[PDB]
């Protein structure tokens, strides 16, 4: 127990807040059961109020002591002080509506009969509970799983609500007394939990309501079964698509350029060469493709994710070093992920070079021999070719992909852009350049 | 004398006359087909009749004195409005909803069109579009149930009060035979045949076998409705919720896919989450954009010019260039810890500090040197200048965030179109040129 | 005689035989599932057949003799025309379709593809297009109810009439010895199969309960689909108010967010009725990049010269209207303020505006559809900025234009160049 | 030392031939442990079937040891690498416990454990496929038959378990003749798994309390799991039209937008047969939107592979070379303009170069249509009034009226990506301003 709580990286404040949902859900769904239902008897009546002792007491203990104890974000700066974070409590809506709930209702405990709808106003909690929802699905790692666990608590908590409401009515109308209500002779709570899920699915199959208050309760129970079904299994298609969306985007963007590849003319070996580039980069990049994910991002978190992964890779290599690393920094900034299906040769000899690429996870080879076939070195990944682009042009050795390798492109308009600001690195890459002629 | 229909005392109108329509239909339906709210409510049906007749008077006196433009002009002249209003088609039908068994009131149930443009020019008007929407849903499955309530009566009474099964039973017997117990079993019915459950006993003749046919076929198109209807409603009530998740479930499988430091993974997932609990997660040029210019200029100049009275431009009273600048401005924040200007490096932009906390820093370690607070732009140096006392265009210094930063931005080129025909472009010079000094 | 599949004429015998195949798949199914309208009137269905088969062989005459679009061109030779259509599957399917006489009546079902090219072209050219995919997939649906239903009756016959509780009763009773009663029940045990309803008679053999579980699970699949798409296009009917409610709603929370002003508040909600009640709410340069330049610069050069056929001095546009941006100026509002810098020139278009020099006071003149506003900032001691006060006075749309792009527009009209320049010079020879 | 690699035919003859035993495993080894006369009549036919169900479950071990991995780009060959990433996997230990008297299936569920292999095959056959929405679509009526049928075995276990006969909502007492042939039991079983999971309801009430139970956890689960269902089918018979409805909607927002602005009814059809002419030669789809997301050799190679009849036939493509030729066609975005209109008149702007690709259009004089020569697929113009002749007595000025005759496919080239093209290839390109300065010295 701290002062300074912090509110996201501390398992034991979401452990807490697994404690206060607990406390929680335990009044949101027994308020109803114990009010209309025959469980809370003299015999366990002493075990009902030690519950709802534990329950207050964290109710109570929560909301005097962590409430004001964690930490939060004003003025652009951290909050880390006691005071003014407790007048920030106090001053916020969330401690008029937690004193709005705990109510001491047990002086008409003691007055007025053993009712838990004097208890029913500790049900305005749903910051709370909204709170730990959001914690949770933002904590968790795949929370598809827990989206479509809380959308079924939701349904079986309305149903637990309108199995409490159908026995609430039979209990009006005398137990028994008619055919549409409920009888006795077994176990209550599962025969209208029965009542509940077949009204509330709109199944029907009941026995058909007599009288006005039935007929009247029979037809507002389906018609908002109807709104509620069809709006929380709307929730979970919703959830659901929206966890497969990434493979749903892929399938449809691979089976639109299959369907116009079949729509057009193009023979099977490049019908199987595009299926297989699409095979492997879902195989190894789960996306389509990255800019479209990366440049939504701010420059400065774009650079420290790119600069991350890619410079650590170029940071293995000192083919560049000596050199300004802010120049390495912009260079980093402007790359593009290129991929090489095995086999092919991604620049030949006698052609145009205005690229310069950096391999990341490949494996490429030259072919420079007696009719480029034989290799002369394979460069494995962290390496670099380029170097016409540099030179201030055509082709020397044709490079060709051995595996499924993976480029990162360096256009020659960029890379003159680059190295005019910078005269050192040209220099010393002109150099480069003059001891790898 | 002319109302506007843009104007409030028009929506006033506009509530006051989706009364009398709405319970023209709902009502009047209800009335002609159960004849025991016709034979024992005669003086209430009466009263509130003659209302319906007097504000559908006052109705075409209202259209026949509204408002319409021309040119961006609205006419004044009422020869031009009451000629305009005669030959559209509205006083046609205003004209047929009016003429004198509520067979005279059926033509009467003809103003359509008014409750339409009620529920239309309240979504516009309202704070609550979603819950209006959920209204108005709501109000159009409630006039469907009761309309077919009245129609399923209406053919028990033509076929014959409990002769048959699949008919609402004999109406002699004091069980079914009270008003309220003949119109909720009626509603229960409808409701049971239009949300497709069907636990009503079944037709026996081929009359009934008909029109329960077309009653579930008309029932399952309005079941298809509803459901498309209210999913769509909870999705575009909670739309902004479910972009910003896929945006985050979109990043976060990128990064855990990527194997990237966990730090940095924590640090970006913090930052947005502070931009969603800041409220900012959608960006304001994107809907300014269908917003027109001078309108984009008025809901921009309140509260960036207040923050920029703040910052030390406002010495003169050169607001041209100040409308300039927040006409352009990039509203970005930062996450703490995080350097915004990496010293001796390229620079293409100017900050305006606004509800931050900032530190010039060293480079190695984080010594406070000063302590940049909201009032202080900075940035200036990446523009063009002498050389003073220092080297060329680069970052003279490390400037990083203490805690999170809300920066406005200003480029190099909108920076370029806004610093014409001013002595500002000279002043921050010199207070440059005395930062560059010392 | 030759024919294109654009004709107004082809979209006309395209209904005329959209007619007899939806004749021939409902009427057909139900005369050959049900053996009571033939042997109570099997004249209609001679008559019928007749007309249903000579205006298939009809069908199959102009499919021979219509052509079609090779090397933008239309073909006309009737040889090649008869080859191309001998080597075609839907020939195939008539020459396998035209082999009383139900059974080769029901080999005359396979001529669909017309049905589907009504479909299409109705569907491009109607305009209640909305109109025609409600009317077309419940047509999908009573199909399926009608061949369920006739299904049925035909499963009932197989196995006997009341033998059992499942099927339908026993035709000797009088009452189940209608007609319109075998299928009104038979068309109302489809919609109860179908629909996923219940309240049938329970089945109690083999036959019925692989039948009622093969068809409850068509029914799920049947009615989640064509009763999913009624739901769809039901709520994609209302898809461009439902996007300007969108940016309303939108706007709304970022206003409601940022604490601002309530006359902002009302000014920018009646911008916002103003948008919606005049009509002109769809973007059109959202909506309308996706068609290509050609016909956008026709569509351009129709209607702004219907608007625009008021041209001041320099007759023939139709290459200064590529570019024109509309905008609408709130009324109240200023459209330059007394001294500022100028980029752009503003024409005027269905727009009464005037001038002003101290912001509200002094209309010197008002303005008609003719004239520009910065004629004079694209020596005379003056140059590249306005100097006039010009308010807005009513909801006025106008025009904006760039100086580069008017001089790149106006190299090839230096009459109209000269023209600009001296006008803007004397506006700056009667004002300074 | 034979690897198989993922992506041949021979791996996925492989998971067609695993893909059924897993089916059949799946589909009756709880049928066989349900309805007990399945067990009790037919013995021969599950011993013949269940003994080669077990040889290719060892063939899959067998296989699964010798399969191969993409690491660092290049397929592995060596068998103890391959032996060492199988047994440091969650597989491994799931094939060894799916592969651990001739009376009981009971013992033998494990074998339901190749999930990965049967959901390996239908993710291998949505790749492979021809006809992708109607596999989802066959995949999704797959999953309903399983789960139908395997809560019908569910529900016959528990009227077995609670006694036959003994009340209403069971199975009734299988002495009857009736109610006891095998199948009987499993059609009445299956129609009452497809009246609960299904949410109809015709079927008799429940008495005991478990029978109770087992209904309210059984609509919830069919409601849950059909919610997932109707909803996925749903959207895969909407995504089976794809490119009917976005082109019906914008074919709709051209027809509001043509019945607002008043635009004369001859253009008005006119738009609607150019609309007509692009979804009936099904020139729909955009080329480089849908082909946004390839690298640039492919995107070059389909380039070559569709527009080899521009290729092998134009004057540009009559000398030049392979990069040069490739560039260009990745370059190049093809637009069709409707006949007896304008592409391009005698005085403007030089800003594209044209190229005739199954057209048939003619260079026209100024006034009326009076042809001068067809110009057919090979030809092309443009490239007078785009690159900069020297010896021109105008410069970016069109020297003639070119209108459409036929609808013609034609190619919009910008200067800027010709003057990207012809970098550091001269020779045609000075051949190019070769001929059009010939034809300046024709055409004045
Ligand atoms: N020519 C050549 N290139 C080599 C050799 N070893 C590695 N490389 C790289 O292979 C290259 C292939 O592409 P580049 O011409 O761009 O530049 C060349 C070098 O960077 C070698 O022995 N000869
Ligand atoms: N180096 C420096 N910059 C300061 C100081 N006070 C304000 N600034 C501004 O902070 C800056 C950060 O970016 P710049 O290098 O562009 O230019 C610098 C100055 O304009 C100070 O004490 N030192
Ligand atoms: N200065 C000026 N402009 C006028 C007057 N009447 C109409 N206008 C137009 O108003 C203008 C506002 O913009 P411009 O400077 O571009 O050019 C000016 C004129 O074209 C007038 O009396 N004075
Ligand atoms: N002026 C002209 N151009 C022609 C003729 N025949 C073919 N062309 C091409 O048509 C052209 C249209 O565009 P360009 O001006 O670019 O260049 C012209 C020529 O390349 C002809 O007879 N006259
Ligand atoms: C219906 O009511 C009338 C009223 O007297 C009665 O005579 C008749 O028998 C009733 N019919 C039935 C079927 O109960
Ligand atoms: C129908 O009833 C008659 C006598 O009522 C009987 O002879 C006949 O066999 C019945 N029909 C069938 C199909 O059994
Ligand atoms: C089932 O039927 C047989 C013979 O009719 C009888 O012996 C047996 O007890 C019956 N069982 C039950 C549970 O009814």
């Amino acid at each position: 127990l701290p002062n300074s709580i912090d509110s996201y990286t501390d398992r034991l404040y979401l452990l807490w807040l697994l404690l206060v949902t607990l406390a929680y859900n335990w009044n949101c769904c027994f308020i109803p059961l114990r009010l209309v239902f025959p469980y809370q008897t003299a015999d366990n009546i002493h075990y009902w109020l030690i519950a709802d002792i534990i329950c207050d007491i964290i109710y109570l203990y929560d909301m005097l002591f962590i409430q004001p104890r964690l930490q939060f974000v004003r003025g652009g700066d951290i909050i880390v002080d006691s005071n003014e974070l407790r007048k920030h409590y106090r001053t916020s809506t969330k401690f008029q509506l937690d004193v709005a709930s705990i109510i001491p209702f047990d002086i008409c405990y003691l007055f007025f009969g053993f009712n838990p709808m004097f208890r029913a106003n500790r049900m305005l909690k749903y910051t709370s509970f909204f709170e730990f929802n959001h914690h949770l699905e933002s904590i968790m790692d795949k929370a598809y799983i827990y989206r479509v666990i809380r959308t079924t608590g939701y349904l079986l908590f309305i149903l637990h609500i309108n199995a409490c409401v159908y026995y609430w009515a039979s209990n009006y109308e005398g137990i028994g007394t008619t055919r549409w209500v409920y009888d006795g002779e077994g176990n209550e709570y599962l025969r209208c939990y029965y009542w509940a899920v077949r009204t509330l699915i709109t199944i029907g199959g009941l026995p058909e309501p007599q009288t006005l208050f039935e007929i009247v309760f029979q037809l507002l129970n389906f018609f908002s079964g109807v709104f509620v079904f069809s709006s929380l299994i709307g929730q979970m298609r919703d959830v659901i698509g929206a966890a497969t969306a990434n493979q749903n985007y892929f399938r449809a963007c691979m089976d639109d350029t299959i369907a116009y590849m079949n729509n057009y003319s193009i023979p099977k070996l490049v019908q199987k060469r595009v299926r297989t580039w699409y095979e492997y980069t879902w195989d190894s990049q789960r996306m389509l493709d990255e800019s479209d994910l990366l440049k939504t991002l701010p420059t400065t978190v774009q650079l420290a994710l790119a600069i991350d992964v890619n410079f650590s890779i170029i940071s293995k290599v000192d083919l560049f070093k000596g050199c300004d690393t802010q120049m390495i920094y912009d260079m980093l900034l402007r790359l593009k992920s290129v991929l090489y299906l095995p086999g092919d040769f991604v620049c030949k000899k006698g052609e145009i070079g205005k690229e310069m690429y950096i391999i990341k996870h490949g494996e490429v080879q030259v072919l420079g021999g007696p009719d480029g076939t034989k290799v002369l070195v394979t460069l494995k990944a962290g390496s670099v070719f380029g170097e016409i682009s540099l030179l201030a042009n055509r082709r020397t050795a044709n490079v060709v992909a051995h595996g499924f390798a993976n480029l990162l492109t360096l256009d020659k308009k960029t890379l003159q852009e680059i190295l005019v600001h910078y005269p050192d690195s040209e220099r010393i890459l002109m150099k480069k350049a003059r001891v790898l002629l | 004398i002319v109302v506007d229909p843009s104007s409030n005392l028009y929506y006033r109108w506009l509530t006051a006359i989706a009364l009398p329509v709405f319970y023209n239909w709902y009502l009047l339906i209800c009335r002609a087909c159960f004849d025991e709210l016709q034979s024992e409510y005669l003086m209430l049906w009466l009263v509130l009749d003659y209302s319906a007749d007097v504000l559908y008077v006052l109705d075409v006196l209202v259209r026949a004195r509204t408002g319409f433009l021309e040119q961006g002009l609205m006419v004044s002249d009422t020869n031009r409005l009451w000629q305009h209003y005669k030959t559209t088609t509205q006083f046609k039908l205003d004209v047929l909803s009016l003429v004198p068994y509520p067979e005279v009131r059926f033509n009467r149930l003809l103003k359509f069109s008014r409750l339409f443009e009620f529920f239309d020019r309240t979504e516009t008007r309202t704070n609550y579009p979603n819950m209006f929407r959920i209204g108005n849903l709501v109000l159009y499955i409630l006039i469907i149930i009761h309309w077919n309530a009245c129609i399923y009566f209406a053919i028990s009474k033509f076929i014959g009060f409990g002769t048959d099964s699949w008919v609402y039973p004999n109406i002699s017997i004091p069980e079914h035979g009270r008003l309220s117990r003949k119109y909720i079993y009626s509603l229960y019915w409808s409701t049971l045949t239009l949300t497709t459950i069907g636990e009503t006993p079944p037709p026996v003749k081929d009359e009934e076998y008909l029109f329960v046919v077309v009653d579930f076929l008309v029932g399952v198109l309005i079941f298809a409705t509803i459901v498309g209807n209210v999913g769509s409603m909870i999705s575009n009530m909670n739309a902004s919720r479910a972009e910003f998740q896929a945006k985050i479930d979109s990043i976060k499988q990128y990064m855990q896919f990527r194997k990237v430091t966990k730090d940095l993974e924590t640090r970006v997932i913090r930052w947005f989450d502070y931009l969603w609990a800041n409220k900012k997660t959608v960006d304001e040029k994107e809907v300014l954009k269908s917003l027109p210019d001078k309108l984009k200029a008025e809901i921009a100049i309140n509260v960036h010019l207040d923050t920029l009275k703040k910052v030390r431009i406002f010495q003169d009273c050169e607001a041209g260039l100040l409308v300039e600048l927040v006409l352009k401005l990039r509203p970005t924040v930062f996450s703490p810890g995080d350097y915004i200007c990496k010293k001796g490096d390229i620079g293409k932009e100017m900050y305006i500090i606004n509800e931050g906390k900032l530190a010039v820093v060293a480079d190695d370690g984080v010594t406070q040197f000063v302590v940049l607070s909201d009032g202080s732009y900075f940035g200036e140096i990446s523009i063009l200048n002498i050389k003073g006392s220092k080297s060329g265009n680069r970052r003279t210094a490390n400037i990083r965030s203490i805690g999170y930063s809300d920066l406005f931005c200003l480029s190099k080129d909108d920076l370029m179109e806004a610093l014409t025909e001013y002595p500002e472009a000279k002043k921050a010079l010199e207070e440059k040129g005395r930062q560059i000094l010392m």
